[PDB]
């Protein structure tokens, strides 16, 4: 029994697990809970450092860099190691404190001249797309070479945090265009999380995987085709979510429990005892 | 947050 | 020491899709809070089989003693316990009547599913839990489930003309679909409401009648608030993201 006790290694693994499952906009509250439950800041700092970084990269946390207008997404595609991240729109690296969500020490970062135009053209089309289609969305576009394939990876984030009204929500989408001329394979995942917690805890978790193709040509024309594909899939996803809500409402939910007995009146609790 | 289930009666 | 407060706060934020797993993880994290967490953290109801009477009954912390659970039909523990916690003889008679009454309530409102009621003695009255579980039929490729947990506390007076009732009610509602249009969609969790009032207790208005009205009023209310929160508010929030 004592040989089967929960080790400190297992406690901080659990601590770290809870932290990576914090709802959008509630990292600080889940962290503070876990910090007080574990009651060992040194163990927390050591065993949960990877989880702080994993949360922000998983969540596409947008960060403002002093001196630059556009925010940048914290993603795995930008992880340069040593606590630094790539801003591929401003061609800079920066240090990121995963706890305070603060960027610092921006430095120029080397960038292959090859994909400059293609990444710049997709970034420019996506930025206009995101400003048109989201209330306060942000996007980041990486241009890399994975194996031999020159790849464009587009990430979009959009959140609304209203903790005084006990709800938060976030949309994330991640689009990959693997270039294999005259076409490109398009793979994408769209994610939504919504959390409502006034006298309760209700959460929507949704994701959709996308597989498409597209003919590629010039950098500017292919970026237009890319964004058209994104717009079509994301509009379609959002419409179907709302139709699915309606179906859940008037089919499944109605079938689980009636509003009233068939008498169209509440129960006579003296006749029930009979 | 207020926890309503924390003001329930305790079990048997 | 705010560890229990932090633990309950945590359960209000971690995904309710994993309630069972996170409660066990949480107890691994702070074993000293086990008994407090088992009594204050609602979990999806499980069904067990009373082989003696051939009826289903519902499992929660209130009818648990160690690793056994008490059936509301036979009043016996499974696995068998030699001296498991049981209601007093008089309270047990009220418990049988309550189970029959809420079995009828279940059929009237849910037209299916399973109910269980467990009562236990208090110093100046009694308390009880009313449990209902109903799974959806799977229509239109939607999985649906409903769990009711109604916990009532009854404070009786020496005069026996009036009693104080406090009701704490939780409904857990779970829905999920996997479709080509909307991809995977899991909408789940729970809402909790509380109220209390003094009611006349008389021969024409006995305890079970008073409790049944409180439960029916509360559940009709929570049903409408689940409709509003699940299919109105969270949908509105989704559409405000894009």
């Amino acid at each position: 029994d004592f040989e089967d006790r929960v080790s400190d290694e297992e406690k901080v693994r659990i601590a770290a697990k809870f932290i990576t499952h914090a709802p959008p906009g509630e990292f600080n509250e889940v962290f503070n809970d876990v910090r007080l439950l574990l009651n060992n800041d040194n163990l927390l700092r050591e065993g949960a450092a990877h989880a702080f970084a994993q949360y922000n990269m998983d969540q596409f946390t947008p960060v403002k860099i002093e001196g630059y207008d556009d925010q940048v997404l914290i993603t795995e595609h930008g992880d340069l190691g040593n606590g630094r991240f790539l801003d591929p729109r401003n061609k800079i690296s920066f240090k990121f404190d995963h706890l305070r969500k603060e960027a610092s020490d921006p430095q120029p970062e080397d960038t292959e001249s090859a994909l400059k135009q293609w990444r710049d053209a997709c970034d420019s089309a996506l930025r206009a797309y995101v400003k048109d289609h989201y209330p306060n969305g942000f996007c980041t576009v990486y241009g890399k070479s994975i194996d031999g394939q020159q790849t464009i990876i587009a990430c979009i984030e959009s959140h609304q945090f209203q903790p005084k009204n006990f709800w938060n929500g976030r949309w994330r989408s991640e689009w990959k265009f693997t270039i294999t001329p005259p076409t490109a394979q398009v793979a994408a995942v769209l994610k939504i999380q919504v959390h409502y917690y006034e006298d309760g805890n209700v959460q929507l978790v949704s994701h959709k995987d996308i597989q498409d193709s597209v003919q590629v040509s010039s950098d500017v024309q292919t970026a237009k085709e890319f964004i058209k594909i994104i717009e079509n899939a994301e509009n379609e996803y959002q419409t179907a979510i709302s139709e699915n809500y309606q179906t859940m409402s008037d089919t499944t939910f109605k079938a689980l429990r009636r509003q009233l007995p068939v008498t169209r009146t509440k129960i006579d609790w003296n006749k029930i005892l009979s | 947050l207020l926890h309503l289930t924390a003001n329930r009666p305790k079990g048997p | 020491d705010q560890q229990l407060d932090c633990a309950l706060d945590l359960m209000r934020r971690l995904p309710p899709q994993q309630i069972e797993k996170n409660l066990s993880d949480l107890i691994d994290l702070v074993p000293s809070l086990c008994e407090d967490l088992l009594s204050s953290v609602d979990q999806p109801l499980k069904i067990a089989r009373d082989k003696v009477v051939g009826k289903d009954y519902l499992l929660c912390d209130y009818n648990r003693d160690g690793d056994s659970y008490r059936s509301p039909w036979s009043n016996k523990y499974d696995p068998p316990l030699e001296d498991g916690a049981m209601p007093s003889a008089r309270l047990r008679k009220l418990e049988v009547e309550a189970n029959n009454a809420f079995d009828q309530y279940r059929d009237l409102y849910f037209e299916g599913g399973v109910s269980s009621v467990y009562l236990w003695d208090l110093d100046h009255g009694f308390a009880g839990v009313i449990l209902i579980k109903k799974a959806g039929d799977g229509s239109k490729k939607i999985k649906g489930c409903w769990d009711s947990i109604h916990v009532v506390e009854v404070q009786e007076k020496s005069s026996g003309r009036t009693a104080h009732y406090k009701l704490t009610s939780t409904v857990m509602l779970w829905l999920q679909t996997n479709k080509t249009g909307s991809g995977t969609m899991n909408l789940g969790g729970s809402l909790t409401r509380q109220m209390e009032k003094d009611e006349t207790v008389s021969d024409s208005s006995p305890h079970i009648a008073n409790i049944g009205r409180l439960v029916e009023d509360m559940e009709n209310k929570i049903r409408s608030t689940l409709n509003e929160i699940y299919f109105g508010k969270t949908k509105d929030i989704v559409n405000g993201l894009r």
